[PDB]
């Protein structure tokens, strides 16, 4: 299926924001097949949040993820100036990666 | 061809004595059409496992 993301997000530095991702599919393996990517304007994307119960190495604890039912959530504790980028969620459940519409997070 | 040839083949002989002397055959009415009635559902999600 196709993923749905808000058009843009807004939040003051210091507070927390939440990005929604509805439309994640599932299979006989599990329900945690959700990943997030951050792409700054003028460069390639980078894997930030995948397997929301965990997180990759070299990534600060500011980026957190969760999922309730068929909706995924991206929780960012602290907002900084270098956080203005497009955040896409990806569903890789049925052996097929699908990228959402994306959101514009500005501080 | 005819009941005479049928009872000849049954008795395995070209000469048949007086009387029935055997049972010719058994009548079995065959079918003339087919009646299939499966269920009406949607496509099975086989992609969720494979």
């Amino acid at each position: 299926s196709a993923l749905t993301q808000p058009p843009s997000a807004s939040g003051s530095p210091g507070q927390s924001v939440t990005i929604s991702c509805t439309g994640a599919s599932s299979d006989v393996g599990g329900y945690n097949y959700v990943s997030w990517y951050q792409q700054h304007p003028g460069k390639a994307p980078k894997l930030m949040i995948y397997e929301v119960n965990k997180r990759p190495s070299g990534v600060p604890d500011r980026f957190s993820g969760s999922k309730s039912g068929n909706t995924a959530s991206l929780t960012i504790s602290g907002l900084q100036a270098d956080d203005e980028a497009d955040y896409y969620c990806c569903s890789y459940a049925l052996s097929r990666v699908v990228f959402g519409g994306g959101t514009m997070l500005t501080v | 061809l005819d009941p005479l040839s049928e009872t000849k083949c049954t008795l395995k002989s070209f000469t048949v004595e007086k009387g029935i002397y055997q049972t010719s055959n058994f009548r079995v009415q065959p079918t003339e059409s087919i009646v299939r009635f499966p269920n009406i559902t949607n496509l099975c999600p086989f992609h969720e496992v494979f």
